[PDB]
């Protein structure tokens, strides 16, 4: 719970990345000319009024001043997309002067800033894009274990997302063996565009190949999780640190937004949209209403601001 | 580099020193007087102010300074020692220091090398072409190298004197006959200022080769 | 001796800091990270030459 600032740079010399400071005195670890490379910068509320004040004196760049009492990453966001008027944000910068420990944030992805050179554009999309993420174990699936489509009509809803741009995201917890047999048994990859397995599980981190099967060019599904939080509980929550790593594979470097659609509400940490998978042992075809939301969701910004 | 603001911060200290040389009755460039005999005790006051600062940012704690000595200047390599081209002396009370022009304007004669050697940041638009659309002052990398090269002979002397003040005549001879004490030593009390010192910056060795 | 700091009376000093940092902006290229050598290279030489 706190008051926050930010910087905006005046030249967007490079747009779109903001960055996150521990101290007012961190341009001095920045040094000259590399603050031209985040268009803005949150700091949280100076206690010394003095400092706001020599803040409110620079006319280097522009600024704004707000309260967050929300301590949440999509909050925050939303928050800073209502004040600059922008629909979309780049990634967070961080440096070995390890950044303040706003770590209810940390589940994320984090930008050692050297990387800023390394930030290619992509062909992927000529819009903005929207992502959607999926499962399969049981998301959307017929509860038999020989899944039917619910729909033909989402079997072509799937090419048809690609009118506007949704990328299509499905993260298996299951093995990657069902899904083996899936993709023959139906070409949904053929409408879909990015798969993953083995997401079930988290592993006890601590600082102490499938391509045979028909040739195929698909992921290592690599031990990439970490114990991230080592607390008390069972929760595998769909990782936004995995999925923007494999996005920016992709060389997706920037998006609208994402929702997540999966039967495991847990998993969702303040995802921009979740959708609950009404678990079904028939095709139910009720794809008409989840589009409708979905649509709706997308629509929530021609306003100009979700709400 | 997470050392790089700090190598500024070098730079910084370098042109703290350099400015103040550089205003107060700087008269012109260093080589045109040095080139010279004219005003040998302009000379030996601007060594004099030079031993000041650094008597300043290495003893910072306290300003105060005996700047009551007596000063020599001499163009005769018979007076000549090799290594130390600067000396101090006492003579019956009669502090003094000592040095020969020519030496050092000999060795301050060489700076003409170029960086032209090695890797940089990559040639990018960022690096121009970004530049290239959208968004009395005369100073050479050149003449830096100098000054900062002579701050760097001084230091020895600093040292130097201030081991034989705190230990009288035969220690300084003793550190004369060998500079071992200078030899890898940063621990110091927090009055030295250790770490202001310039030989924490930059290290050498020859190869004996065949 | 033909000149006595006695004579000097002074603890020299400046502190025009956003002039000597807009002096250091134009320097701030400069690689010394790579030019400091030349002085140690000059420095040991003319002392091998005065041994010599």
């Amino acid at each position: 719970q706190s008051k926050w600032i930010c910087l905006r740079l005046n030249d967007a010399i490079i747009k779109r990345h903001v960055l996150v400071l521990s101290e007012y005195a961190d341009l001095k670890y920045l040094g000259f000319e590399k603050y031209k490379f985040f268009e803005y910068v949150i700091f949280q509320f100076c206690n010394d009024p003095q400092l706001c004040k020599i803040i409110e004196n620079n006319y280097n760049y522009c600024m704004q001043i707000f309260k967050a009492p929300a301590d949440d990453m999509r909050d925050i966001r939303h928050n800073i997309k209502r004040a600059f008027k922008t629909p979309v944000l780049g990634h967070m910068c961080v440096l070995s002067n390890k950044p303040p420990m706003y770590s209810f944030l940390k589940e994320w992805f984090l930008l050692p800033h050297y990387k800023v050179v390394s930030l290619k554009s992509e062909s992927l999309t000529w819009g903005f894009p929207h992502v959607v993420v999926f499962d399969l174990d049981s998301t959307l699936i017929t509860e038999e274990e020989q899944v039917e489509i619910r729909d033909p009509f989402v079997y072509d809803s799937l090419q048809e997302l690609h009118e506007m741009g949704c990328v299509l995201v499905l993260w298996s917890y299951g093995s990657r063996d069902h899904v083996a047999h899936s993709m023959r048994d139906v070409d949904l990859e053929g409408y879909f565009d990015i798969i993953i397995s083995e997401g079930s599980t988290v592993q006890e981190e601590r600082s102490d190949i499938v391509d045979y099967n028909l040739k195929k060019r698909f992921i290592e599904n690599k031990f990439v999780f970490d114990i991230h939080n080592h607390r008390s509980d069972n929760n595998i929550p769909k990782s936004p640190k995995i999925v923007i790593k494999y996005l920016s594979d992709k060389n997706v470097n920037f998006f609208k937004s994402i929702t997540l659609v999966d039967d495991l509400p847990t998993n969702n940490y303040a995802y921009d949209f979740y959708v609950k998978v009404k678990r079904c042992p028939t095709p139910v075809q009720d794809w008409e209403h989840y589009h409708n939301e979905i649509i709706q969701n997308i629509m929530d910004y021609e306003q100009y601001f979700i709400k | 580099s997470l050392e790089s603001y700090e190598t500024l911060k070098i730079k910084l200290a370098l042109s703290k020193y350099m400015a103040m040389l550089s205003t107060l009755e700087m008269t012109q460039p260093l080589l045109e007087i040095f080139r010279n005999k004219a005003d040998t005790r302009q000379i030996a006051a601007v060594v004099f102010s030079t031993l000041a600062f650094i008597h300043n940012r290495f003893h910072p704690l306290v300003t105060n300074f005996t700047n009551k000595m007596e000063f020599v200047v001499t163009e005769t390599n018979d007076t000549s020692i090799p290594g130390e081209p600067i000396l101090f002396t006492e003579n019956e009370g009669v502090l003094l220091c000592s040095v020969d022009r020519p030496s050092i304007v000999k060795m301050l004669s060489r700076e003409f090398d170029t960086e032209a050697l090695v890797n940089f940041e990559n040639d990018n638009c960022n690096v121009r072409i970004a530049k290239t659309f959208g968004a009395d002052f005369s100073i050479t990398e050149v003449e830096a190298t100098q000054y900062l090269t002579l701050l760097l002979t001084v230091e020895h002397a600093y040292l130097h004197y201030y081991i034989f003040k705190n230990y009288g005549v035969f220690e300084y001879c003793k550190s004369l006959t060998d500079h071992s004490l200078f030899t890898n030593k940063l621990r110091s009390t927090m009055s030295t200022k250790t770490s202001n010192l310039l030989l924490s910056k930059f290290k050498f060795t020859i190869e004996d080769f065949d | 001796p033909q000149q006595y700091i006695n004579s000097g009376t002074e603890i020299p000093f400046c502190d025009d800091a956003e002039f000597l940092n807009r002096l250091l902006k134009h320097i701030d290229p400069y690689p010394l990270s790579r030019m400091y050598y030349n002085a140690a290279n000059t420095m040991f030489y003319t002392t091998m030459e005065n041994y010599a």
